[PDB]
């Protein structure tokens, strides 16, 4: 049969490995690039993330469920605002950069 | 009688019954592991919590990083106190970096065994530190 | 009554207790097809099987070349022939395959280069009939055999539809007109009462060592199914005959595997010699229990104990490899170490003889048939059955071989099943069962229920397991044998002052420690009464006034010229005792012991010869 | 003379409106065995029969006495009792778990979860079962050292902060680790399907690697490494 929640498993350390791998290349190597793949796996990361801590806690079916909706929601608004804000400003890497050397 | 019938029948026999539940947390003996273990998720949420925030403020709120940061400038920004405030966020960060990093090589299977844990533990907590005051002053 | 509401279920057959015989003797009726039941005090797991660390027998041949009936010749004789030769035959033939079947069902057994079975040498057991030399055919889970043996069975016997009762107390067995029903039980649970009423039943209850003070046995091991026989009137069979383990901490008792003199360890005296060489040159260390630890008890005697009262002696495993100890005797590692604070590698280990087997129990036919005795005849109990400690088919006779009764479960288990499979069939005419069935049984359990004597329960088993361990321990004679049986009549008759406090439905272990007095009563009335009869020597009854094996014969010289005693005029012979439940009066009468095997050509009878090693 | 203080949990099921509370109990140290089965017995048999608990072996391989000493899930019989008179011994029932009365748990939820995964042998062809030993080399018998001692007295799943939460459907360390012990079994021949059964989100993957389980064992095992070595098996296996 499927092997659903095993893939899921795994894909989960893949990005944890690769938002590992991102946060010091975006150090050396600070670029409009780095600030998306580094939004996409900062989300993915931790949409993926607080959906353990919902189907830990969140007993019921009508809950859970709902839960898993709104965290969709909130990932969802989460990664086009950071879209945004690599397209229409600064980027994530150069904020942090000016937010330091402040 | 089967595994499944014998489920249902342990439920239905416990939610309708004046059985008291035997305490937990409130009992149970604390260990560096389990304290770790909490603050893996805590920071984890605290973490996912802030890149929220950075990125719905970014479509909700008017203005560009930079009207928000000069609006943070000229706030009579303490030196002991932007220090600090550069510390709390490279804290819970620079934690979950390490443990995670813990628990990946967990994943691999490898350094599970309880000596071998307390090590890891204390070692992960150092490099948090370090890497924490390292960073606030970059 | 009436207070405490009955439940009826109804079955082909029902099993009292899940320890390695129940379990194979319930799991083997179901895959026979029959609708069973399973009744158990303790989750299966839990019994005291698990607690076996030896192994079990088995003339698999995987170390040499070997016969069961080399087995067969090593049993008889080690029975001090009071061993019905009939069911040894049975025992040690049908070993092979049902170890195999062990295996085969997932025993994670100890392997060798071949990746077969790994067996290992064990007390008195020989090649080519006594004369070539040590066997290996001791079977082994490391030193855990009877924790893997009891947990392999348990999960093979998920695999069926048998309705196991879980923590359920069997109170006594339902008995019409001499033929039995089933039995009646008390759910410890909620404190309700069952009627599991069948075709067949089968009793599995384990031994009764905690008659005792100092045994190896687990707090359960009460005797409730001997008991149950015994207040329906039936015979128990040789009761006196309890077997006395040599290795057994000095403190609360716990054992300490045969396996490790097996395997190469020996026991040393306060002077340091290795006196198991003295008492007995060939077999040493590695004898007969019923020797070996005679040997030791008589050592303390002389004045010659390993610790401040000198009242014990000392198990050696020091000059084997600490590999060795790591991958053969790891489990006494363990509770050497947190019962005596020993490193066995560097250290040997204080050990008592102590309580340890029940050869005795109920009287049965080598296809686990319970017997009574009329006119002098054995007859069989019409759908009654027992295996196990609790059952005396009597493979063990005077004395048990070590690694004997994991395979006396197994085989006895298997023999029960097959015994009902083979002579009817599931979906037959349930007997019926008059609506006051169990009565008397809920009535005594309503009595101690309210118990508000003068004595508390405690108390008067403190009494009862104290006085039989000075009155009918290793050594004996009629002075302090009939001392402790008037003085355990005594106690008996306490039995109505005793004060219980707690009263709830839900889990009264008060209430059933104290059912399980009223059993380890029964049984310690026949073993104490029993002994006291017995006149001579034979096994593990070594008396003092009679240092005599008393057989029909004198069979140290020839016999042809020689005349045979009358029955009654000597003792090869097996003790049949009952006892009245209102007055604890104990009759005893005998009935020969079987020679016969089930096949003259097959393997030949072994008359009766000098007992040594 | 050295008496030791004991506080232990208690409720009585047969006693209208009564709630869980502590009950404080005083022992002769002097007049006692060393392990905390031997309080237990002690004040059981001579200051309160009505204490009630589970007890067999008071050897250590039964697992009857699983309970929390002093924040701890272990085995009465064999942790030893503080001679710190100074100290009250805390005795409570397995974490997280109903209360049938007093120490005694209904466990029957955790056998229930270890016959879901199938505990015994199978085999593709049992048409030849019981004639021939089956043959495993000792190497492939080692690979079962450290998983079949299991004793199932549920200390280490009812210290598992997963299975307080979900031990409805998380099968807990001590069944995972059992499932293990039939995954590498040289003999079995189903490896494939007991991963199959674990493709849910519940079943194994509520773990976390908390590791209290293996923090915890009377018996020296390891569910939460064995507990890995599934969740890399399941990320492997083929079809
Ligand atoms: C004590 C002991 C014995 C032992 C051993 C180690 C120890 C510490 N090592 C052995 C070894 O290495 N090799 C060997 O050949 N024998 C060894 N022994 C002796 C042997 O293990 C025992 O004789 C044998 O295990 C007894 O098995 P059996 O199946 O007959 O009995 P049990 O496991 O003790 O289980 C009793 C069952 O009956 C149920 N029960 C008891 N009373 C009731 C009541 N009243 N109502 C309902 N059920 C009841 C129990 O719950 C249990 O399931
Ligand atoms: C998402 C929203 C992020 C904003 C929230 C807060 C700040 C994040 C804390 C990270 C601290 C990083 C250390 C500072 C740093 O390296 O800047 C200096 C350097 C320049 O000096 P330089 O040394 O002169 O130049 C570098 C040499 N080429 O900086 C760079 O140019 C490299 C920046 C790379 C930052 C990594 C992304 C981290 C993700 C933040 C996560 C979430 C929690 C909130
Ligand atoms: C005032 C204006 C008047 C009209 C506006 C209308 C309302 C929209 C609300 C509908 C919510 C439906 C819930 C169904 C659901 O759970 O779908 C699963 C899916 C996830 O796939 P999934 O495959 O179950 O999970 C993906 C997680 N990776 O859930 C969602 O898509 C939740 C969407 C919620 C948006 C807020
Ligand atoms: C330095 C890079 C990071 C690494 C290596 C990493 C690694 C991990 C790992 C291995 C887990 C799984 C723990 C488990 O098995 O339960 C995890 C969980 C999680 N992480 Fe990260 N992480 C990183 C960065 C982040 C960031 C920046 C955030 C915030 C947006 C975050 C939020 C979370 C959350 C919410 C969880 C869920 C924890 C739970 O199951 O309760 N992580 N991370
Ligand atoms: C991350 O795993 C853990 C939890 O989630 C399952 C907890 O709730 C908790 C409990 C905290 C409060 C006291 C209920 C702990 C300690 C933990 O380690
Ligand atoms: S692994 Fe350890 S604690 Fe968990 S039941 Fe098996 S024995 Fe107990
Ligand atoms: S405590 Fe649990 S969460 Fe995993 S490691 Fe042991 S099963
Ligand atoms: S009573 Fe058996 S393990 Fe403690």
């Amino acid at each position: 049969s499927s092997k659903a929640a095993s893939l899921h498993w795994t894909g989960e350390r893949v990005v944890s490995v690769l938002l590992l791998g991102l946060l010091p290349a975006a150090y050396l190597n600070p670029c409009s690039a780095m600030d998306y793949s580094l939004a996409a796996a900062l989300t993915l990361h931790g949409h993926w993330g607080i959906g353990q801590v919902v189907t830990d806690y969140v007993r019921g079916d009508a809950l859970q469920k709902a839960a898993k909706a709104g965290l969709l929601a909130l990932s969802a608004f989460t990664f086009a605002g950071l879209c945004y804000f690599n397209y229409h400003d600064v980027g994530i890497c150069k904020a942090v950069a000016m937010l330091w050397k402040l | 009688t089967t595994a499944k019938e014998e489920m249902e029948r342990f439920w239905n026999k416990n939610l309708g019954s004046n059985r008291p539940l035997s305490p937990h947390i409130t009992i149970y003996r604390w260990s560096l592991p389990m304290a770790m273990s909490i603050c893996h998720r805590g920071t984890g949420i605290a973490l996912s919590a802030g890149v929220s925030l950075f990125g719905l403020s970014a479509l909700l709120l008017p203005g560009n990083f930079e009207s928000h940061l000069e609006l943070v400038k000229s706030l009579c920004l303490g030196p002991t106190l932007i220090y600090t405030a550069k510390f709390g966020i490279v804290f819970p960060l620079m934690y979950h970096t390490w443990n995670g990093i813990r628990h990946l090589i967990w994943d691999l299977g490898k350094g599970l065994t309880i000596p071998q844990l307390t090590q890891s533990g204390v070692v992960v907590l150092i490099l948090t530190v370090l890497s924490s005051v390292g960073l606030a002053a970059m | 009554s009436t207070q405490y509401p009955v439940v009826d279920h109804e079955f082909d057959a029902v099993v009292v207790g899940a320890g390695g015989a129940g379990l194979r003797a319930a799991f083997g009726l179901s895959e026979a097809g029959f609708n069973t039941a399973c009744v158990t005090k303790l989750f299966p797991t839990r019994s005291h099987t698990v607690a076996a660390q030896g192994g079990i027998n088995a003339a698999l041949g995987n170390m040499e070349e070997d016969n069961w009936r080399w087995h067969f010749y090593d049993t008889v004789k080690g029975s001090d022939w009071l061993g019905d030769q009939d069911a040894i035959h049975y025992m040690t033939e049908q070993a092979p395959a049902s170890v195999v079947e062990l295996e085969n069902y997932g025993m994670p057994f100890s392997r060798t280069e071949d990746g077969k079975i790994y067996q290992r040498a064990f007390g008195g057991q020989s090649l080519k009939f006594g004369k070539g030399g040590q066997a290996h055919r001791c079977c082994c889970v490391a030193d855990r055999t009877g924790h893997s043996l009891l947990h392999t069975l348990y999960g093979r016997s998920l695999r069926y539809d048998t309705s196991y009762f879980v923590e359920y107390f069997a109170l006594d067995l339902l008995m019409e007109n001499g033929e039995c029903r089933g039995v009646i039980a008390l759910c410890i649970e909620d404190g309700s009462i069952h009627r599991i009423r069948a075709r067949n039943t089968v009793v599995a209850t384990g031994g009764y060592g905690r008659t005792y003070f100092s045994c190896t046995s687990a707090h359960t091991s009460t005797g409730d199914g001997t008991a149950m026989v015994t207040r329906a009137g039936l015979p128990c069979q040789d009761l006196e005959f309890v077997q006395f383990h040599p290795t057994g901490i000095y403190g609360a008792g716990c054992l300490i595997t045969e396996g490790c003199r097996g395997e190469g360890g020996i026991l040393i005296n306060s002077q340091g010699e290795r006196f198991m060489e003295r008492y007995a040159p060939v077999a040493k260390d590695l004898a007969s229990r019923d020797v070996v630890s005679r040997s030791m008890t008589l050592e303390i005697r002389e004045g010659r104990g390993c610790g401040p009262e000198k009242d014990h002696v000392y198990l050696q495993l020091h000059h084997l490899p600490p590999e060795q100890l790591a991958v053969r005797l790891p489990g006494i590692s363990e509770t050497a170490m947190i019962f005596a604070g020993v490193d066995v590698t560097k250290e040997p280990i204080p050990v008592l003889p102590t309580v340890h087997y029940n050869m005795g129990g109920i009287p049965t036919n080598y296809k686990g048939q319970v017997l009574r005795h009329v006119n002098g005849q054995d007859q069989v109990v019409p759908g009654l059955y027992a295996c196990g400690e609790a059952a005396c088919a009597s493979v063990h006779g005077a004395n048990r071989l070590g690694a004997n009764s994991l395979l006396d479960l197994v085989v006895f288990g298997r023999a029960c099943a097959l015994s009902i499979a083979e002579s009817c069939r599931p979906g037959d005419k349930v007997p019926s069962i008059k609506p006051n069935a169990g009565e008397e049984s809920v009535m005594n359990l309503d009595k101690l229920r309210f118990a508000n004597g003068t004595i508390r329960t405690s108390e008067l088993r403190l009494s009862m397991q104290k006085s039989m361990q000075s009155h009918a321990a290793v050594f004996r004679v009629g002075s302090v044998l009939q001392e402790g049986c008037e003085k355990i009549l005594r106690l008996y008759g306490d039995l109505q002052h005793l004060k219980t406090f707690d009263r709830g439905m839900v889990w009264n272990t008060d209430l059933v420690e104290t059912l399980e007095l009223q059993n380890l009563m029964l049984c310690a009335l026949q073993t104490i009464y029993g002994a006291e009869a017995r006149k001579e020597s034979r096994g593990a009854h070594a008396r003092e006034d009679f240092k005599e094996r008393v057989d029909e014969y004198d069979y140290s010289k020839p016999i042809q010229g020689q005349q045979k005693k009358p029955f009654q005029e000597h003792w090869r012979k097996h003790t049949l005792s009952y006892v009245d439940v209102k007055t604890g009066k104990v009759s005893l009468e005998y009935r020969p012991v079987i020679d016969k095997t089930l096949n003259e050509a097959d393997c030949a009878t072994v008359p009766p010869a000098i007992r040594s090693y | 003379p050295r008496i030791k203080k004991f506080a232990i949990y208690r409720w009585d099921p047969d006693k209208t409106g009564d709630k869980p509370h502590m009950q404080t109990y005083e022992i002769d140290l002097n007049n006692c065995g060393p392990m905390v089965l031997d309080a237990l017995i002690k004040i059981k048999n001579e200051i309160d029969s009505t204490l009630t608990f589970r007890r067999s072996c008071r050897e250590g391989i039964c697992g009857s006495c699983a309970m929390n000493i002093n924040g701890g899930n272990t085995l009465a019989c064999t942790r030893r009792i503080d001679t710190n008179l100074d100290k009250v011994s805390k005795i409570y029932p397995l974490p997280h778990m109903y209360v049938i009365k007093d120490l005694v748990p209904d466990l029957s939820n955790f056998y229930a979860q270890y016959k879901s995964i199938e505990p015994y042998l199978k085999k593709k062809d049992e048409s030849q079962e019981g004639k021939q030993q089956y043959l495993q080399s000792i190497e492939e018998r080692e690979k079962l050292d450290g998983l079949y001692e299991c004793i199932l007295c549920a200390c280490c799943s009812t210290s598992c902060p997963s299975y307080w939460w979900n031990g409805d459907k998380y099968l807990g360390p001590a069944v995972l680790m059992q499932a293990y012990r039939w995954m590498i079994d040289s003999r079995d021949d189903f490896t494939e399907e007991r991963l199959a059964k674990l493709q849910d989100p519940f079943s194994l993957y509520r773990c976390h690697t908390i590791m209290n389980c293996t923090g915890t064992c009377p018996k020296g095992l390891n569910p939460g490494k064995a507990i890995a070595e599934i969740k890399k098996m399941m990320a492997t296996y083929k079809e």
